[PDB]
Formats: structure tokens, C-alpha cells, sequence
């Protein structure tokens, strides 16, 4: 009762301004994504040139998938951390996450920085079409 | 190594040891035809089944719009710049992300693996 | 929808 009446005084809201981040934050997120995509390209080139060597207990396919997943997840986490650094004290996404009332830092990060990898059955989006995920992509594209 | 057929009924020959002369033969079971074995090998099994997939790659594959191509790797025969590349495209290929290349331009069809 | 370790 008493906290709901004080909330009548102070008030609470969620708006678009909460989702917006600084221009520097957006630039850093973009740079992290570019670096991650470049690293994934390098890993793919290593695999194509047969330089890659299987991790114990894993096939070359499995170890390549694990390396690419690790790169993409680390980039996703770094973009999320940048977005969360951007948040102000007044930010209401941050307010709800800090109180624990609703939401998570994952949600804040997806809202502000990067939605992340879409995975089905524990693997990246499968090659449903013949040797490709969608008709718009070229065959044998393992890029992000 | 390969399978050869009878010359009378066109059935499948079977290997048989010649006990007198110690020479491998192939005899048809449905008739009396016999032919001496030239190869001297019968049953070969490659458990690792390492097979160059360049034998299984068709040159026509160079006409597929959905395949990626690069101008970096030229052909050996004609020195054409375009080369369409693709992975194994085969089940039970063990673990191989090697790129196989097929030369574009008509009728060359040279295939190299790098 | 996040990653391989998260949720779909
Ligand atoms: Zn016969
Ligand atoms: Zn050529």
C-alpha cells in the first residue's frame, strides 16, 4: 500500500528512449560485430584450406561449429556489455532489471545491441534448402 | 576387383579355385562356361573408403547459379579466371570441409582441390 | 533466439 502510493508520486514508465543507446555505444557494437564476422570468415578459410584440426572428441565439422559458435557468442556478449554500460540511472529497463521485477540483462542486450544467434535443435539454423538455409544465400555459406 | 558376366547367358560369374593347375577361374553356375582370372584379386574393401570425390563431381555443376565462384584460382588447362567452388556435398564424407573447384567456361570442366 | 547456451 504505502509503496504503491509513493509510486503514484514518483511514477514509472517504459519508452523508446530506454531502448536508444549512445551513438558511441552503437558504433562500438558495430565494430564488435564487424570484428566477429571477420574472425568467422578467417575460421571458415582455415577450414577450407584444411588448416583446422579436430578437437578431441569432436569431428572437424563439430569443432568448426564450436569455434564459430564461440566467436559469435563472445561478440554477442561484448555487444551486450556495451549496451548495458550505456544505460543511465534513469533508464527504466535497467530499473526493472535491477529491482528484479521483470526482465533480464539478456533482454536489455537484445533490445539495445544484438538479438543474437538463432539456433534450432541446439545448432545454428539448418540447411533446410539444398545445401543452404534460404534461397537468397549461396550454397555452402557457413558465415554468421 | 570388378564384376564380369557370362558370355552365353549373361549371368554373373563366380570365382572358383582350379584344384589341379592352381589357377583362379570364373565359372557361371547356370552353364558350363569358364574363364581364367586375369586380375588375381577378388574382394577388395576400403574401410577408410578414402575416395577422390573428383570422380563423383560432374562438370555440368559449373552451370549452377546457386553456387559461389571466385576469380582468385585460375584453371590449369585453359587459365580461366572464374572457378565455382563447393564443399563435399556428400553424406558419410568423414569430416571434410575442403573446397573442390570446377572451372567455368564451356567444356573445360577441370576440377582441382586445394 | 539468443545463442547456443542460452535459449533458442
Ligand atoms: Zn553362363
Ligand atoms: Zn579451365
Amino acid at each position: 500500500t504505502v509503496i504503491n502510493n509513493w509510486l503514484l508520486i514518483e511514477g514509472h514508465t517504459i519508452g523508446i528512449g530506454d531502448s536508444i543507446a549512445d551513438s558511441k555505444t552503437y558504433q562500438d557494437i558495430q565494430n564488435t560485430i564487424k570484428k566477429a564476422k571477420q574472425d568467422v570468415i578467417e575460421v571458415i578459410e582455415k577450414a577450407h584450406n584444411n588448416e583446422l584440426e579436430p578437437t578431441p572428441g569432436n569431428t572437424l565439422r563439430q569443432t568448426f561449429e564450436n569455434q564459430v559458435n564461440r566467436i559469435l557468442n563472445d561478440a554477442r556478449d561484448k555487444t551486450g556489455s556495451s549496451a548495458q554500460k550505456s544505460l543511465s540511472e534513469y533508464n527504466n529497463f535497467k530499473s526493472m532489471v535491477v529491482s528484479g521485477a521483470k526482465g533480464s540483462k539478456i533482454n536489455i542486450s537484445q533490445v539495445i545491441a544484438v538479438v543474437g544467434q538463432q539456433n534450432v535443435e541446439g545448432k545454428r539454423i539448418p540447411f533446410g534448402f539444398k545445401h543452404r538455409t534460404l534461397p537468397h544465400f549461396i550454397k555452402d555459406d557457413y558465415g554468421p | 576387383v570388378g564384376i564380369r558376366f557370362c558370355q552365353e547367358c549373361n549371368n554373373m560369374l563366380y570365382p572358383k579355385e582350379d584344384k589341379e593347375n592352381r589357377i583362379l577361374l570364373y565359372a557361371c553356375r547356370n552353364c558350363d562356361y569358364q574363364q581364367e582370372a586375369d586380375n588375381s584379386c577378388i574382394y577388395v574393401n576400403k574401410i577408410t573408403h578414402e575416395v577422390d570425390e573428383l570422380t563423383q563431381i560432374i562438370a555440368d555443376v559449373s552451370q549452377d547459379p546457386t553456387l559461389p565462384r571466385t576469380e582468385d584460382h585460375p584453371c590449369q588447362k585453359c587459365g580461366h579466371k572464374e572457378a565455382v567452388f563447393f564443399q563435399s556435398h556428400s553424406a558419410r564424407a568423414e569430416d571434410a570441409m575442403r573446397l573442390y573447384y570446377v572451372c567455368t567456361a564451356p567444356h573445360c570442366g577441370h576440377r582441382w582441390t586445394e | 533466439i539468443w545463442g547456443i547456451g542460452c535459449n533458442p
